[PDB]
């Protein structure tokens, strides 16, 4: 702990990211675990992308995009020390901000 | 080799001469053997057999 | 019990089915035509059926050689000239400059063959037809096409040279 | 010359049989099967493109 | 995502949820797989060292060809890299640019050298034996599978004395002497 | 056949160690137990190993026929290639003579 | 050759519903729909299966042109188990019975014949084979038997008529399914004996293209027949291009 | 069935190698791996192995042909080597 | 064969071992010698490889199969002829 929680837009899935780096994606109503990562690292926040299939995690220095099963898909080298993550659903943009004082918008569809 | 020469004196005349087998393996008359008369030592480019026949070409 | 050599699970580009490159991934020997005795096409006989190529019409006009009469002179037999859609389409695309060639090609004595393929390339259409059936003479002056037809056995090849047509691989002459 | 051309032609007839199947009068007597065997995985048809 | 229909693909040409240009073809993941690298950021630390060598070689190349300073420094860099084992040959200076890669550095890690010395059947097996304290370089036990072995130090990679693996080697050939153990 | 010295054979790496099975001397119990069907089965068991002997020999001779004609054919093919190579050089001298 | 007491090994062909009987000689055989009898005196093979006594019939290439096509190596046959086949020119059960064997109990065979004397036996044969529907009617007028036939997966035409192209044309439009099969046996002499066989084959194929039938392959039936070929095509109503 | 009767095994082995059964037949060149499913049957109008050895012309052909192959296989082998070393001895 | 008589292309017959030397064996010719030399060089080539493989062997090579395989007192590898029976199995067989 401590644990930062984010629900999906439709409320079906729950994403919890522990500060010491325990990240779990689950369907809380059916009690089914979609993914569980034990990244030995400092994780600040996580968010779901357009649906529960993809989620982003803001780790020590870089943001990573993960799959539904927990397989890492991308390492966002451009986003440095992001502490907040947001997703604009209708625009398909991932938004980050952190200690650098820089606001970055990233298109998940095109990358 | 035997039967090529009759005495070690004859071998001495032909030391260093080219010789070959029927197989075509080339050799040389190195030295005459003291016993028996007429025998001599030769070196060939490859191992020869007992069934081979060595021939010295002369004119 | 924790396993040894633990590694982070990541996307395997070589083996992952989702990536497009990885999504994609009875012998036939054609019979030799029974119309051929080695290099000799025994089946072909008059009246002959001749496939006209686009350049054939243009050169025929240059030399003042009538298509129907010129062929009868060359082979001394009734010839049934045939124009495919590709050749007709190629004549139309040549432009206004070749309107005379288009009007002669439309002579009623020249019969028409339909085509059931998308392309307008006539060289391929003619070569496929001769490979299927050994009953056509090819009338062309294209150097590229003529060399293709020579490799195919039992296909007589007609050309316009000098003052009249010439036929190469037709022993009955 | 006539004899050499005679032997040349009959030789070519034998070679033609190895190049392609030739009609040879059809069936003679009871059907005794495909003597040289049937190949399941080979097709000789000419395919239209 | 489901397979896109024709009209959809025309309007979504650049859509790719698994491959992006910033990934650089997933070269990091590929190389981490070949040499069994367990830390996600080990590749990019090596990549920064390779970039430093390539930056220096480019600056040296822009010095005039007959410069004694240029020739001296390029040789020192070639000497040092060959000694580390990163470079196989010292003959050509263009190797500093073309043949200086993260794969070259990963190829000097302890598991890989164990594999090439045939001490392990796979790099994954070598990593496990290192993590289980069977391997020593010199008189020092090493359980870090990222240890970079120089050419000279490759002569002192060997099993720990009381290792069960060492006994199996000697037992197999009937050469086990229990006085040593 | 080649006989590797035992001193060399002893100090060979694990990957390349020759497997040399020793002959059996003491009669095994299973060897004393096995029943061999005699009479009719003997004749039907000699017949098969005669047939498979003809088939192996016929294949090894027809296969050697192909290798004999393969050598003759490539010699013929090389001669045609050389003619097409030299004549091709001549055309490219005549073409660039115009240019 | 294939004598009485000889023993053979039965294995499946590349085509479903067709088998091969191995031995000193190979035979094309089809499972007998009506065991214990021969339609036209062909040899038969019995296998003891766990036991039930199953039977197989020999398919003579010199008697059936479809069989000659199998020997010559046709790539695709649309005739397969559990399919409806419209057989035109079904003189008798020489070839229809073998087709009835391939389609099996689930399939049906619409045998169309014109002459009555061959027709009478086609009725008698059909009653040993519940899956054969004999239609003693002229194939040039499909409107007469439109009640009797539903949609069919494949159309097989052995009619030896100069205007077979129109006969195949009309029947396909009424009964053949889109993307269905068409199999034609063309004898050059019946169509036009004046011209060579190659000219005739090229002419028939052109007519089929005009009728929205895309030819897939062509095969000549030597040594079993002279001046014969089988053209296999697909009925592409949408377009051949 | 996995029992694979010795008779059934030999007949399939006698169809794989049917080119050698008769020097006048000369079939097409095929391989014929044993199929997964097959059914042995007889013809209506004595297994093939038993049928074939019943004939005398074929039996006399195999014994002759087999013996000729043995002469080729044992030429220059250990039997010949011992003769050569024995002539060198006086008697 | 251009500008060559068939007399020029005449077979030259092969001579045989002397009778006084018939005991030693067949008089080898060049073709016979080539068979010896080629065979010897093929064997000597592999042996040189095997000697090298022995020299560069690493004593610390480990393979998991070293458990299954066994070595003789002489130091040579033991290979089983076919690759014990329990009392229950033996009882049934007896
Ligand atoms: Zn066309």
């Amino acid at each position: 702990g401590p644990y930062h929680i984010k629900y999906a837009k439709n409320g079906t899935h729950l994403l919890i990211t522990g500060r010491k780096g325990h990240v779990a994606s689950m369907d809380w109503r059916k009690g089914q675990l979609r993914a569980e990562l034990f990244l030995n690292e400092t994780c600040h926040s996580a968010t779901y992308l357009q649906n529960e299939q993809y989620f982003a995690v803001a780790q020590k220095k870089y943001t990573f995009i993960y799959d539904h099963e927990g397989t890492e898909l991308h390492r966002l080298k451009q986003h440095i020390e992001a502490r907040h993550l947001d997703f604009l659903p209708y625009h398909y943009l991932l938004v980050t901000a952190g200690e650098t004082g820089w606001l970055k918008y990233h298109d998940v569809s095109t990358g | 080799i035997k039967d090529m020469f009759s005495s070690a004196m004859e071998v001495a005349r032909f030391e260093g001469a080219q010789i070959k087998t029927v197989s075509g393996i080339r050799g040389e008359i190195k030295r005459a053997l003291s016993k028996p008369e007429g025998h001599y030592r030769a070196a060939f480019e490859d191992k020869i057999l007992m069934s081979d026949i060595v021939i010295l070409r002369s004119w | 019990t924790r396993k040894f050599g633990l590694v982070k699970r990541t996307l395997n580009t070589k083996k992952d089915q989702r990536l497009k490159k990885n999504q994609e991934n009875t012998r036939n020997i054609p019979q030799v035509s029974s119309a051929l005795f080695f290099q000799y096409n025994q089946a072909i006989k008059p009246p002959y059926q001749v496939l006209i190529d686009t350049n054939f019409i243009n050169f025929s006009i240059q030399k003042k050689v009538d298509i129907v009469r010129g062929m009868m002179d060359c082979l001394l037999a009734k010839c049934n000239p045939l124009i495919t859609d590709c050749v007709m389409a190629e004549l139309e695309k040549l432009g206004p400059k070749y309107r005379i060639a288009l009007k002669l090609a439309r002579d009623p004595r020249i019969k028409r063959l339909s085509c059931s393929h998308k392309g307008t390339y006539a060289d391929d259409c003619l070569v496929h037809r001769v490979l299927q059936h050994k009953c056509y003479i090819v009338a062309t002056n294209d150097a590229g096409l003529k060399q293709r037809i020579r490799k195919i056995p039992g296909i007589p090849l007609m050309s316009v040279g000098g003052h009249a047509y010439v036929i190469e691989k037709l022993p009955d002459v | 010359s006539r004899v050499k051309k005679r032997k040349k032609y009959q030789k070519a007839q034998k070679k033609l049989k190895s190049v392609r199947a030739v009609y040879s009068g059809g069936q003679s007597g009871v059907y005794e099967g495909e003597k040289t065997g049937i190949k399941k995985g080979l097709t000789r048809s000419v395919k239209f493109k | 995502v489901r397979k896109l229909k024709h009209h959809e693909q025309k309007l979504l040409k650049k859509v790719d949820f698994l491959e992006w240009k910033q990934d650089q073809g997933h070269r990091d993941t590929q190389v981490m797989r070949t040499y069994h690298i367990q830390n996600r950021e080990d590749y990019h630390k090596y990549n920064r060292i390779c970039g430093d060598i390539r930056r220096l070689a480019n600056k040296l190349s822009l010095l005039p060809p007959t410069d004694p300073f240029r020739r001296k420094h390029e040789q020192l860099l070639l000497d040092k890299l060959y000694a580390m084992g990163v470079l196989t040959t010292k003959s050509k200076i263009s190797d500093l640019e073309n043949k200086v890669t993260v794969s070259a550095i990963c190829r000097r890690r302890l598991p890989v050298i164990m594999h090439r010395l045939k001490m392990a059947e796979t790099i994954q097996d070598a990593v496990k034996f290192i993590e289980q304290g069977h391997v020593r370089v010199g008189p020092n036990l090493i359980n870090d599978p990222a240890y970079l072995v120089t050419r000279n130090m490759e002569d002192y990679v060997t099993w720990v004395d009381n290792s069960k693996i060492k006994k199996t080697l000697l037992r197999y050939r009937n050469q086990i002497d229990d006085f040593d153990f | 056949g080649l006989k590797v010295p035992k001193a060399v054979q002893k100090e060979l790496p694990f990957k390349s160690q020759i497997h040399q099975m020793k002959p059996q001397k003491k009669k095994t119990y299973m060897a004393k137990r096995a029943v061999v069907l005699g009479g009719d089965e003997k004749k039907a068991r000699s017949f098969i190993q005669k047939v498979l002997t003809i088939s192996k020999a016929k294949d090894s001779k027809r296969k050697e026929q192909k290798a004999s004609q393969r050598k003759e054919r490539l010699k013929k093919l090389a001669k045609m290639e050389e003619e097409k190579s030299q004549r091709d050089k001549e055309k490219k001298k005549e073409y660039f003579a115009q240019n | 050759g294939a004598r009485g007491g000889a023993k053979v090994v039965i294995e499946p062909h590349r085509h479903a519903g067709v088998y091969i009987a191995r031995g000193k000689e190979d035979l094309l055989v089809t499972k007998n729909m009506a065991p214990g009898e021969s339609v036209y005196g062909e040899k038969r093979i019995s296998v003891e299966e766990p036991p039930t006594k199953v039977e197989y019939r020999v398919w003579n290439p010199f008697r059936s042109k479809l069989a000659a096509g199998i020997m010559g190596g046709l790539d695709e046959l649309f005739i397969a188990p559990g399919k409806k086949v419209l057989y035109l020119g079904a003189a008798s059960g020489t070839s229809v019975s073998h087709v009835s064997d391939v389609v099996g109990p689930e399939g049906v065979v619409y045998a169309v014949e014109f002459s009555h004397r061959p027709g009478r036996e086609l009725i008698s044969m059909a009653k040993k084979r519940p899956n054969i529907i004999p239609i003693i009617e002229d194939a040039r007028h499909p409107q007469k038997y439109r009640m009797l036939i539903g949609m069919v997966d494949c159309v097989f035409a052995d009619v030896a008529q100069p205007d077979q192209a129109r006969i195949i044309a009309l029947n396909s439009h009424m009964f053949l399914k889109d993307q269905g099969g068409v199999v034609i046996s063309i004898k050059a002499n019946c169509i036009d004996s004046t011209v060579d066989a190659e000219t005739v084959f090229a002419r028939e194929v052109q007519k089929l293209r005009e009728e929205r039938i895309k030819p897939l392959e062509q095969l000549t039936l030597e040594p079993y027949e002279r001046d014969h070929c089988i053209v296999v095509g697909r009925y592409m109503r949408s377009g051949l291009k | 069935d996995d029992n694979m009767r010795r008779e059934v095994q030999r007949d399939l082995l006698l169809i794989k190698h049917r080119a050698a059964l008769d020097p006048k037949r000369h079939y097409k060149k095929q391989r014929w791996e044993v199929p997964e499913r097959f059914a042995i049957g007889t013809i209506i109008e004595s297994t093939i192995l038993e049928t074939l050895m019943g004939d005398e012309a074929s039996n006399k052909y195999f014994k002759r042909k087999y013996n000729e192959i043995q002469e080729k296989s044992t030429s220059g082998r250990k039997a010949h080597y011992k003769k050569m070393k024995e002539m060198r001895k006086k008697r | 064969a251009k500008l060559v008589h068939d007399v020029q292309k005449k077979q030259h017959r092969e001579r045989s071992q002397l009778t006084s030397r018939s005991r030693y064996g067949f008089l080898e010719k060049h073709k016979d010698y080539v068979k010896r030399a080629q065979d010897f060089h093929r064997k000597q080539s592999t042996l040189k490889v095997l000697r090298e493989k022995a020299k560069e062997r690493n004593p610390d090579e480990y393979y998991h199969a070293m458990h299954s395989r066994k070595t003789d007192a002489k130091g040579l590898l033991i290979s089983s002829r076919h690759g014990s029976l329990s009392m229950d199995q033996v009882k049934l067989l007896k």
